[PDB]
């Protein structure tokens, strides 16, 4: 299936910070990673993925790898009550991948949504420009407040998306538990990879 | 170029020979030294041998096979 | 198998921190350097190597 | 300026000295050919054994 | 250039250039160039070029090598080979060739082997006490060529100096603005 | 193993070398029947108790 | 302000502009050094100041331009100096 | 701890370099960063080997960045494994001058080494002389600039001398080289005070904003400035250059005395000569 | 008619790691490219980790290898491995049997690829001996018996040497820095004091030899010290040191003002 790169932007962050579902929404998206990579790396061995905190202070919390590297990096907590770095983490995951390994792999960002999103919709879609430019495939877990949503998020996978998995696709996290099963619907996985 | 042969011979140097003691020399450009192996030869002294240094049995730095007065 | 013999000798002296005077335990006299972590200040004069 | 005044003079002293002095000039050619070919035949008697 | 290979060819453009007539510039350049480069070749080349743009005064070029005759550098010394062999090559001088002998004895088998060669290319003729060192360069040919320690430098140069001697049934000559130029007569060198 | 063990080994020729100090710091230095010390730090085939001055 | 190479003196000249009688004059300036105020000696025989250095504060823009004409004049100097040298010992470079 | 003096070994020049030409990064908007590895334990930095960093800038201006850490700890103990005595110290970028996230990311090298430093290979080498610049952070927290050196290790002058020969200096002696020495140190004063001039001129237009702490040390460069043909100085100075006369006075001389001794051996040689030559021409 | 070009960094890294490890013979890779058939480049090179034993074939270390071979490729250095370097500290440049072995194992890979030889001690600072040849002093060996020898030539840059000039080169602050007066003048009170005694010494020299030849020369001062080198050499200290010393004040009184 896959060979490209991805990215895992997780937010720990206002959302994080509070359980969403088991245990935490920051938990919750712990093993919904694993579970994820699994598959990814499952979709074909090598495939690559980022992982990365922004925040008052984005950086990557681990890259390049393709195995447990991440799910080891991945371990060790975050800030948890922390805020939106997204379009510089975004901007930091498009650079990333920009350095992704050994390419032919195609660009890919996972993004958790835990934070209220702060950021203007045309940078949004500057970033959306600059992955479709770059050529990123994007999909975001979000659930917000409301949900983020009527927003960039709703936006910007459709500003990103010229071809949808080339692109961009979305899902926007419901309310309740069932993450996995959640996003068995969503083109986050299966479906266009 | 000057320069360079006299640099280039450093080699000529080395640095694992075979300390002598300096017994005689048989004339410029030459003497006999003894060779902690026992050997004592005729042997060829470097133009760089800073000669005036060379009272009559100094303990000496020698090429191994061109067995010389390093 | 292919491990090899070393040769053994007391330091006569320390010429400089890597130049020696050392007289084969088994023969004549040597000029020769030290080789790296071995502490050029241990070697001493008369000190077996 | 009697001490620079002096020194000029010796330099020029050593100078004419050294364009003058500079001049049986001839008989030039160290290394060999017999020689060589001795030197050589050593080397492939080495060799051999 | 950088690359030896333009600054060689220079030698060689600036002979088929001033070849013949001495530019003196030119070959003040091409001494100096000779003189100033690193890459010993080139100034070999350099050398053997001079006697193009010398070629038509072989006069001073023993004179003139006399210097490069006697060098630390076998290639400065292997330079000077041609050179004169060459300007001489359909001339005379034994003064010239004569130079050359001891060079026939440098260490390098490929010095004197070029020195070999130089000799023959003029002593095609003037052979047989008109020039009695023909004998020995003949037969110094055959005593490397006997040699066993005498490399396939020293022999081949030897055997091809011998037959250049004995080109065209050794009844032929070798001929270049002794009157007016032919290219030609270059080229082969 | 029976290989190059037989091209060390089979080398009939052998150089009798009395011990002399068995340091364990594995180590162990001899003399040869050529009156030739070398400190060997691989006492190779030979065991420690079959090792001793 | 009584720079550059013209910084000393009297006790008068200190009197006067501090308003101070002068006995004080050298217990005030004692005091202004050991605080690292000033560096410098006092010559009493001859009641002399010699402030070796004075501490500097700051500046507006006006002052700043003395200190560019300053230096323009201290690069003259070099200019002139390094490229007055190698004329006579043109036959020493590398 | 606290260090002074900054050695640097030829070999992470060649090294950068390198990576700057292997890697074809524009050197107008564009630069290259690797790490660093030698000693740091002493109160100087003996810096010897280095290795290149894969790294991205965020477009133009960059806000963020990226550098791989997972590359770093997968190459240093690859490094490790061959000589362990080299231990990671800090980053280079080859970029002229500094940079923004340069101090920023000093701090994280402040994870995978102690003290951490970084210095800057110019590329261009279209100035003079000393490419790097050897920099670390103290608190505020800025850089210190630090002095360096280029320290050949006997192989790198072994290295050094075999290649650079054909460039290298041929006139040895002492007195050319300390006369040349001096120029190229005139060479250099001359472009600090450029330096600080125009800048001053841009305090004074270029939006300046004070700098207070520069002014003041102008201030005392000019509290230190040697005044005074001083009936004092004029005296030292005098009383100064008569000792080197006497010392002259008699090197030069005595030194032609040498020479004019060597001299007599020649004509010695020379009468010698002719002696037996026409005494060999009768038969 | 064939041969190799090494770059710069690639000579560098190689005598530094050979340098270093005196005297257990390394041993690393080399990358590069084959232009012809009578070329081979080598621009990289990297070093490969120690063993309780010499340089031989399972010394070569696959993991290591790729490892770092990857590692490269991130980097965009991505070359064939070309050749194989390795040091003879102190016994020249020549191929052992075992050397031999391996350079075969090295040859089912390319059936170019070279064996580099280099020898950390005797490189003197002039000339650095380095060989590469590949397989069939050293001719107790089999030069051209078992292999043969090759040529080596180094690729170079205008600006890679301008690195290297400023190698030998002094500090920024230098040129106006005069050292300690009270201490220079101990050397002209106490250089010139001990050229006194000297001076007899030619006289004595100059009185003696003045009735001999060189083979009673030899007899003399190959004993002794004349002191004809002494007042030359000894002369030569003043002059420069003096003459420096004295420039360096001109300007600095002139200049700094």
């Amino acid at each position: 299936m896959v060979l490209e790169s991805t990215m895992v932007c997780v937010d720990n962050s206002e959302y994080m910070r509070n359980g969403d579902f088991l245990p935490t929404r920051l938990q919750a998206q712990q093993d919904a990673v694993n579970i994820v990579c699994h598959s990814k790396t499952r979709s074909n061995p090598e495939n690559n993925v980022g992982l990365i905190t922004l925040a008052n202070d984005c950086e990557v919390l681990t890259t390049l790898t393709p195995d447990t590297g991440r799910i080891l990096s991945k371990l060790h907590t975050v800030q948890p009550k922390g805020k939106i770095t997204f379009c510089t983490g975004i901007r930091v995951a498009h650079l990333a991948l920009k350095h992704r390994q050994g390419k032919n792999h195609k660009m890919r960002i996972i993004a958790f949504v835990g934070s209220p999103v702060e950021d203007n919709e045309k940078d949004l879609v500057k970033l959306a420009k600059r992955l479709k430019k770059e050529k990123v495939n994007v999909d975001i877990i979000n659930f917000g407040e409301e949900e983020v949503n009527t927003e960039k998020l709703t936006a910007f996978v459709n500003t990103l998306n010229g071809k949808d998995g080339t692109g961009s696709h979305l899902v926007t996290v419901p309310p309740g538990p069932s993450l996995a099963d959640a996003l068995i619907s969503s083109p986050i996985l299966a479906g266009e990879g | 170029e000057f320069l360079h042969a006299q640099e280039e011979v450093k080699r000529i140097q080395s640095i694992p020979l075979v300390i002598g003691q300096f017994l005689e020399a048989v004339d410029q450009n030459t003497a006999i030294v003894g060779s902690t192996t026992g050997s004592n030869y005729y042997v060829r002294i470097l133009s760089t041998i800073d000669r005036e240094l060379l009272k009559p049995n100094a303990s000496v730095a020698l090429h191994k096979h061109s067995n010389a007065l390093v | 198998l292919q491990s090899v013999g070393q040769i053994v000798g007391e330091v006569l002296k320390q010429l400089t921190e890597e130049k020696f005077i050392v007289k084969a335990t088994n023969g004549p006299r040597y000029v020769v350097g030290c080789r790296r972590q071995l502490d050029k200040s241990k070697l001493k004069p008369g000190t077996r190597v | 300026l009697a001490f620079h005044q002096r020194i000029s003079f010796c330099l020029d002293i050593h100078n004419m000295s050294v364009k003058a002095m500079r001049f049986s000039y001839n008989k030039d050619l160290e290394s060999a050919e017999e020689r060589r070919e001795r030197e050589q035949q050593d080397l492939e008697f080495a060799k051999e054994m | 250039d950088k690359d030896p290979i333009l600054r060689r060819s220079g030698m060689y453009t600036v002979a088929m250039a001033y070849c013949g007539s001495g530019n003196n510039k030119a070959i003040r350049r091409l001494l100096h160039v000779a003189v100033s480069d690193v890459n010993d070749d080139v100034r070999r080349a350099a050398v053997e070029s001079l006697g193009f743009i010398l070629f038509r005064t072989p006069e001073q070029c023993p004179s003139v090598v006399s210097l490069l005759s006697e060098s630390y550098n076998p290639h400065v010394r292997y330079g000077a080979a041609m050179a004169l062999g060459i300007c001489c090559a359909g001339t005379g001088n034994k003064e010239a060739i004569n130079l050359l002998e001891p060079m026939t004895n440098d260490p390098v088998n490929y010095v004197r082997q070029g020195a070999l060669i130089a000799s023959a290319l003029i002593m095609i003729q003037q052979t047989e006490i008109t020039c009695p060192k023909v004998n020995q360069f003949r037969q110094l040919y055959s005593k490397v060529i006997n040699d066993k320690h005498d490399d396939v430098m020293a022999k081949f140069g030897a055997i091809l100096a011998q037959g250049i001697l004995d080109a065209g049934g050794h009844n032929v000559t070798i001929s270049l603005q002794s009157g007016h130029t032919h290219m030609p007569s270059v080229v082969g060198v | 193993e029976n290989s190059e063990k037989i091209k060390v080994n089979k080398t009939l020729p052998y150089l009798v070398s009395n011990v002399i100090e068995l340091l364990d710091v594995k180590c162990a230095v001899i003399k040869t029947s050529t009156r030739q010390t070398y400190f060997l730090p691989v006492i190779g085939l030979v065991d420690a108790e079959k090792l001793k001055p | 302000t009584r720079p550059a190479n013209h910084r000393q003196l009297t006790f008068e000249e200190i009197a006067k502009s501090a308003k101070i009688t002068v006995n004080e004059v050298e217990l005030l300036v004692m005091k202004a050094l050991s605080v690292g105020l000033v560096k410098g000696s006092i010559d009493e025989v001859d009641k002399r100041v010699h402030m070796t250095w004075v501490q500097p504060r700051v500046l507006d823009l006006q002052q700043i331009k003395g200190m560019k004409d300053r230096l323009e004049f201290w690069c003259t100097d070099v200019k002139s100096m390094e490229m007055l040298v190698e004329h006579q010992a043109h036959d020493i470079l590398t | 701890l606290a260090v002074q003096k900054v050695v640097v070994h030829p070999l992470v020049l060649l090294s950068v370099v390198d990576h700057f030409n292997r890697i074809g990064k524009v050197g107008n908007q564009k630069r290259v960063v690797g790490v660093l590895l030698g000693s740091w334990q002493k109160k100087v930095l003996d810096v010897s080997n280095s290795f290149a960093v894969p790294f991205d800038e965020d477009d133009k201006d960059d806000s963020v960045w990226f550098l791989d850490h997972d590359y770093l700890e997968n190459m240093y103990g690859m490094f490790k494994k061959v000589n362990a005595r080299e231990r990671i110290v800090g980053w280079y970028h080859t970029g002229p001058k500094l940079h923004k996230n340069d101090i920023a990311i000093n701090e994280l090298m402040k994870r995978y080494c102690p003290n951490s430093v970084l210095v800057i290979i110019d590329v261009k080498p279209k100035d003079l002389g000393l490419p790097t610049e050897a920099y670390i952070s103290v608190e505020s927290k800025t850089f210190e600039h630090v002095t360096s050196e280029i320290g050949a290790e006997e192989a790198e002058e072994v290295g050094v001398e075999h290649l650079l020969r054909d460039i290298k200096d041929t006139t040895v002696g002492t007195l050319s080289q300390r006369i040349t020495n001096q120029v190229h140190g005139l060479k250099g004063l001359n472009s600090k005070l450029l330096d600080i001039r125009s800048y001053l001129e841009k305090v004074a237009t270029g939006k300046l904003p004070i700098n207070h702490q520069i002014i003041y040390q102008l201030q005392d460069v000019f509290n230190l400035l040697p005044d005074v043909s001083l009936q004092e100085f004029v005296k030292a100075f005098y009383l100064k250059t008569n000792d080197q006369m006497v010392v002259v006075y008699l090197a030069s001389l005595i030194r032609s005395v040498v020479a004019l001794h060597n001299l007599i051996n020649n004509k010695i040689a020379n009468r010698d000569a002719e002696k037996k030559e026409g005494q060999e021409k009768e038969e | 008619a064939e041969q190799v070009y090494i770059s710069s960094l690639a000579l560098l890294k190689m005598l530094k790691h050979g340098r270093a490890g005196v005297p257990m013979e390394v041993m690393g890779l080399m990358l590069g490219e084959f232009v012809d058939d009578y070329t081979v480049r080598v621009i990289d090179v990297f070093a490969m980790p120690q063993s309780g034993t010499g340089v031989s074939v399972e010394a070569v270390d696959p993991v290591f290898q790729a490892k770092m071979l990857d590692m490269l490729k991130q980097t965009g250095r991505p070359e064939m491995v070309v050749g194989w370097y390795h040091s003879h500290p102190g016994f020249g440049c020549w191929l052992s049997g075992v050397d031999i072995n391996t350079q075969q194992s090295f040859e089912a890979l390319s059936e170019r690829a070279v064996a580099v030889v280099v020898d950390p001690i005797q490189s003197v600072k002039g000339k650095v001996v380095i060989d590469a040849f590949r397989l069939i002093q050293a001719l107790i060996h089999g030069l051209n018996r078992h292999y043969y020898s090759i040529t080596i030539n180094y690729r170079k840059n205008e600006l890679e040497q301008k690195m290297l000039l400023n190698l030998h080169k002094k500090s920024w602050m230098e040129g106006l820095t005069l050292q300690d007066y009270s201490e220079h003048c101990k050397h002209n009170e106490s250089v010139v004091k001990e050229m006194l005694e000297l001076a007899k010494n030619y006289n004595k020299a100059v009185e003696e030899e003045d009735k001999m030849t060189p083979e009673q020369l030899a007899i003399k001062n190959v004993g002794k010290q004349d002191p004809k080198r002494h007042l030359e050499e000894h002369v030569d200290v003043l002059m420069t040191s003096n003459i420096v010393q004295c420039l360096a004040a001109m300007l600095d009184t002139v200049v700094f003002k």
